[PDB]
């Protein structure tokens, strides 16, 4: 409403933004690490 | 796009029949002056 409100809430939200980021960075890596993981796996199934 | 980063204003309070000039000027603020609009022997002293 009046005072707190209009800086406190870009308080809240830059942080907030910054976690919610560095978790998608987190499943970004994991995502690349897993399709890095498909193709050594099938590279080595295939060899098999 | 920061938080406290606002520009402040300064509006008169009001443009009432309080507004005018902030003034006494002389003598008629409590008790009348000495010299002042006042026959003196010594006149008007020093000091500041």
């Amino acid at each position: 409403s009046t005072a707190d409100g209009a800086q406190n809430a870009i308080a809240v939200v830059d942080n907030a933004l910054a976690a919610i980021d560095a978790q998608r960075a987190d499943l970004a890596a994991v995502q690349n690490r897993f399709k890095n993981t498909i193709d050594n796996l099938t590279n080595i199934s295939e060899n098999a | 796009s920061n938080a406290y980063e606002t520009i402040d204003i300064s509006l008169q309070n009001a443009s009432a029949s309080a507004i005018g000039s902030y003034q006494v000027g002389s003598n008629g603020a409590g008790t009348v002056a000495s010299v002042a609009g006042t026959a003196t022997a010594s006149g008007i002293a020093s000091g500041t």
